[PDB]
């Protein structure tokens, strides 16, 4: 630590020690259901541009193999989860959206994108979870006199919130004068068709988008993936795994007076202190296992290679990953004794230790502020002195300290 | 606003007030000592037991060994101000069995062996007002592990990475010092400061300090009952004015509260995002890949970072402050307590007689006794006195005169004299000062000859 | 016994030589030498990697100078006591308790140092004590005489007058003894005669 | 004579027009004008600035 081969005589902080996790236990709520993927997954058409269809999966087990498996997509493209992150992660509810589209929309719909698109049809929000997965579908959609039955919204009096379905077939007016029936007097139908051709361009070639955007809330969660459930430990430093809120701790029972709709306890550092059986209705709170610094206690390397070791505020029935319990954690390595001298190595609340002959030892005790002494006083006693010294003492003070100079220049860049 | 009231002094070129009458005031000073000592851990506080966030903290190269070494020697220099302040005896003297000296009441400063902490009344009011925040220095793992009611602020501060050190010398060791200090003040003088320590009686060594501020030493033994009832009755105002109003201890309630706030704001601080999707390494573990997970813990570290940063920067310009104040409490100690000050407004507002020190958390308490002029009298005064063609100049007074007959008396109390040549000094003729008068000076040889 | 100035020296080179080794990081980039991200990528993710490494020196050299401003404040502290010590241990006797040395303080002599300068405190300490009796007046004819200057003392049988730093003791006398009263109202007054020449 | 309270000025001055002068700096990005960048960009990247 001291990046040296000799040290001198004093106190050092070396490291930290910590109490290591024991066991491994992964709570985990117990469904049989199978979440309907495969069901709704494989469609021979798909819902208009305008009016989409929205797919509520809930209260099931999780599969997320099966996207290699029906479609050829071409990437997932995802934002805020990993693809294969998914077999582990426990959500709310999973929202599945089927809907095609054009070449040009795959950038287009994005959070925080705007265009044509995503001010009518189809528009995300701009924090989410989730993703879209798109894929070349020019020959799943190319009927031999092309589609028209995919209908295309361009015109609004004002904008549209993300995750919203419109279906109209109204008349818009850019103007004071109303229509009420007749198209092309300053009047067009905001419904239009799609130009998709076998025949037609690269650029606007028909796609298609399944949509599988997830949610994080404090909600009760009810789909998750595939685990195990495992049985409850107690007052040991062990990993969790509760509705995958991962961490390490201790697990004491809970002494609070949870309302029934709360779940998840809160700290003010941001964690967690107390949270809900998955599998019962039993508050259990969360504690970290013990930890603290480490002090080494040495004299010089050229008096001795004895050390004392100081495990900081700890009550050492718990030490491990002569034993003296000391107000500043405990002494290992250190005698205490009813003794009374001044202070060589300093390591708490009044206690030092010392490099003393009575073999060689390392000793610990409480320091002694000086020598008791009682003058007598009297009403009429005086003390008077006939002799005298002089004496010559030194004292030492700084003045002044090394001037120095820095260029960014040379520092940060060098030529 | 007002700035005080509105004075005329009346000023004439041949007119003098002398005062008559004095009182003796107690006063008291608050000044900090030393502060919390406190040591952060950078990989708990940062990171949590998360082995990429410590692998990715591996490249920042070494932030963290010195704010660690700023930390310590922080806390190294708390314990240097504490035993510069109060181990400035070489002893611990104690009192006689017999509690008199000279009538002063020093019973609600001397300690008390009934209670464990032998600590006196005044000390015992001093730590029961100023309120604890209860920190990290007392052991609470214990009490961390037993969930009672909710969890505490302290053992959410110590949960992540964030522990306060005991300091070296209890309270109870602090209050020998104090009573050592107040015992040697008491029987010695100011004798145990340069030396061994002397005994001598209390009147007598308050004749000596009346001695020191210009005041004969009869003034003391003529008037020893009215000094110590002053004396006793300013004690007895001291101990009902804490007991009545708590506002006096603000300095090191601001001393306490400023290191609760900086530790809650630093524990505050890792709820924040800094950009990032999560503040819980964990989720950003679980949820997404290496190396947007990697980018997302990259930018926790930098705002963790900051906030220790800024934390120990902080820390650092208190530290500056509070040893300035254990510098100026060293130097009270020496000059107030182990002797008597010269100097003006130091050791309190009057002429300083002597101080005692009580001890108070994270502080220390003096009571400067002072002497204070009470009842003053209007006098016409001259520079000096023409007889028989010569200037008399006073030795050590000062000429006054009640209307007809010519006195010398002291400067600060009204003891007329008769005008002697014992008393005075000739010096020059009565043709150069300004303002001389014309009186008789008497012979006391004339009389002793002529019978 | 110059662990002070020793300490202005360790702490100078340390923070140096914290500074030079701060060099050496890679701040999340993927080289801690500039010319090896200069000969490697193209324009732009060398200039990504080349901020990086800026941002990260910025704020070394910026730790660094803030250490220096409050170690410089400290140090100016320190420089204005020796000052004042200068000016009134050396210039002139000091009769501060504790300044200028233990003891009462007689002169004191400056001497250079590295970084800082050494005083060499000459001091008065009373050496060998000894027990008398003392009253703080005598009562002579009805007239009680306190001492000018000093303090009256007792050997057992004859009272002296002596000086309180030393023990010189003399035949009490009314030049050295001033008149004040009568002998009932001081406590602890005692009889005695008083010497007339 | 009055260089000291002169460098008080001087000080607390010259601070506060370094401070306002800290504004023109673009810090990596592309302009240092925050409704140019509300203006020219789309979400994402004007976050990022
Ligand atoms: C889940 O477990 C609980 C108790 O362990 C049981 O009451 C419940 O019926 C189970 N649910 C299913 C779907 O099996
Ligand atoms: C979808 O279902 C139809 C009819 O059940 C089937 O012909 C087709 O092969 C299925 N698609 C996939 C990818 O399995
Ligand atoms: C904690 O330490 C104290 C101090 O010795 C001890 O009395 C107490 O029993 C300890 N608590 C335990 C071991 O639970
Ligand atoms: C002075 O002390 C003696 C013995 O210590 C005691 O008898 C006497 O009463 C004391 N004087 C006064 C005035 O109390
Ligand atoms: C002294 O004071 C009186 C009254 O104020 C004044 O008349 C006189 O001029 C003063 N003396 C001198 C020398 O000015
Ligand atoms: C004053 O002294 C007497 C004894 O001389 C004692 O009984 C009394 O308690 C003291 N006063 C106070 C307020 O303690
Ligand atoms: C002294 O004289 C002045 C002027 O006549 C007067 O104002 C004052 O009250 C008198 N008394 C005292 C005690 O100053
Ligand atoms: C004082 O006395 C001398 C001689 O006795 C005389 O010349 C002088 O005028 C007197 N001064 C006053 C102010 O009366
Ligand atoms: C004075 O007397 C006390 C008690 O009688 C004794 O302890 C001490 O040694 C004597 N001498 C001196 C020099 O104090
Ligand atoms: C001192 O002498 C006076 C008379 O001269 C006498 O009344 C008094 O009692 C004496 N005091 C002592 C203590 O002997």
């Amino acid at each position: 630590t001291l990046k040296s081969f000799t040290v001198e005589k004093g106190i050092y902080q070396t490291s930290n020690f910590r109490v290591q996790p024991t066991e491994s236990i992964v709570r985990f709520p117990n469904i049989t259901n199978l979440c309907p993927f495969h069901e709704v997954f494989n469609a021979t058409t798909f819902a208009s541009v305008y009016a989409w269809n929205r797919k509520r999966i809930s209260n099931c087990v999780a599969d997320y193999s099966v996207i290699y498996n029906f479609a050829p997509f071409f990437a997932f493209k995802c934002y805020g989860v990993s693809p294969t992150k998914l077999n582990d992660l426990c959500f709310t509810n999973v929202y599945a959206d089927s809907f095609v589209i054009r070449g040009n929309e795959v950038s287009q719909i994005a959070p925080g994108q705007t265009g044509n698109i995503a001010d009518y049809n189809y528009k995300l929000p701009d924090d989410f979870t989730g993703c879209v997965i798109a894929w070349n579908s020019n020959k799943l959609d190319s009927k031999p006199s092309g589609n028209y039955n995919y209908l295309y919204r361009l015109f609004r009096k004002s904008k549209l919130k993300p995750f919203e379905r419109d279906i109209s077939t109204e008349i818009y007016q850019a103007g004071n004068k109303p229509c009420n029936g007749v198209a092309g007097p300053n009047c067009y139908s905001p419904l239009q068709s799609y130009g998709f051709r076998p025949t037609y361009g690269v650029g606007h070639q028909p796609y298609r988008v399944v949509v599988l955007s997830f949610e994080l809330l404090h909600a009760p969660a009810t789909v998750c993936g595939p685990k195990k459930s495992t049985n409850l430990v107690k007052n040991k430093c062990v990993n969790f795994n509760f509705n995958g809120l991962t961490g390490t701790g201790v697990l004491t029972e809970s002494n609070k007076k949870f309302l029934p709709f709360q779940q998840f306890g809160r700290d003010i550092a941001d964690t967690t202190d107390a949270v809900r059986d998955p599998q019962t209705l039993e508050i259990l709170d969360i504690t970290p296992c013990s930890f603290g610094g480490v002090s080494v206690i040495t004299p010089g390397t050229n008096t001795s290679n004895q050390v004392a070791v100081l495990y900081q505020g700890v009550n050492c029935t718990e030490v491990p990953v002569n034993v003296f319990q000391t107000r500043a954690g405990c002494l290992i390595g250190a005698e205490y004794v009813n003794n009374s001298y001044e202070c060589d190595i300093p390591i708490g609340a009044g206690i030092c230790a010392s490099y003393q002959t009575q073999s060689q030892s390392i000793i610990a005790y409480t320091m002694s502020l000086g020598a008791e002494n009682s003058v007598a006083y009297s009403n009429n006693s005086i003390a008077i002195p006939t002799n005298f010294t002089i004496s010559v003492t030194t004292e030492i003070l700084p003045v002044s300290m090394t001037k120095t100079s820095v260029d960014c220049t040379m520092y940060i860049c060098g030529d | 606003m007002s700035l005080g009231a509105e004075n005329s002094v009346a000023y004439s070129n041949n007119s003098i007030a002398i005062p008559t009458n004095f009182t003796i005031s107690v006063t008291t000073e608050i000044l900090p000592v030393s502060m919390t000592k406190t040591s952060v851990d950078c990989t708990m506080y940062i990171c949590g037991d998360s082995t990429e966030c410590s692998n990715l903290l591996l490249q920042y190269g070494s932030f963290c060994t010195q704010l660690k070494r700023a930390l310590t020697g922080i806390a190294v220099e708390q314990d240097k101000n504490t035993q510069e302040v109060f181990a400035q005896v070489k002893q611990i003297y104690k009192t006689p069995p017999i509690k008199y000296f000279g009538g002063f009441n020093f019973s609600q400063i001397l300690p008390d062996p009934s209670k464990p902490s032998k600590r006196s009344f005044i000390e015992d009011l001093l730590f029961n007002k100023v309120t604890l925040a209860d920190a990290g220095f007392i052991k609470q793992y214990g009490d961390c592990l037993g969930d009672i009611a909710a969890r505490d602020l302290i053992c959410a501060q110590k949960f992540n990475g964030l522990t306060v050190l005991p300091p070296l010398l209890t309270d109870e060791m602090i209050a020998q010092y104090t009573s050592a200090l107040l015992a040697g003040t008491i029987t010695s003088g100011w004798t145990f400061g340069a030396g061994a320590a002397l005994q001598i009686p209390f009147a007598m060594q308050m004749a000596y300090r009346f001695n020191g501020i210009g005041v004969t030493q009869n003034v003391l033994y003529e008037n020893q009952k009215l000094i110590a009832n002053q004396f006793n009755s300013a004690i007895g105002k001291i101990q009902d004015s804490l007991s009545s109003t708590a506002s006096a201890l603000g300095k090191l309630q601001d001393v306490v509260n400023h290191n609760a706030q900086a530790l809650n704001t630093l524990v505050k601080q890792l709820s924040s995002k800094f950009g990032a999707i999560s503040s819980v390494l964990n989720d950003i573990l679980s949820r997404l890949d290496k190396v947007e997970a990697e980018v997302q813990i990259d930018r926790l570290i930098t705002g963790r970072l900051q906030s220790l940063q800024t934390y120990v920067t902080q820390q650092l310009i208190r530290a500056a402050e509070i040893r300035a104040s254990a510098n100026l409490a060293a130097t009270k100690m020496s000059e107030c307590v182990l002797g008597q000050s010269k100097r003006v407004d130091f050791c309190g507002k009057g002429y300083h007689l002597m101080s005692f020190p009580q001890s108070a958390p994270h502080g220390v308490v003096f009571l400067h006794v002072t002497y204070v002029p009470a009842q003053e009298k209007n006098f016409t005064t001259a520079p000096a006195i023409c007889h028989d063609g010569k200037a008399h100049f006073p030795r050590e007074g000062v000429f006054v005169s009640n209307g007809t007959h010519w006195f010398v008396t002291q400067r600060n109390f009204y003891e007329p004299q008769i005008i002697t040549t014992d008393n005075t000094f000739v010096s020059g003729n009565c043709d150069v000062v300004i303002g001389i008068v014309n009186n008789t000076v008497y012979d006391p040889l004339q009389p002793e000859l002529d019978s």
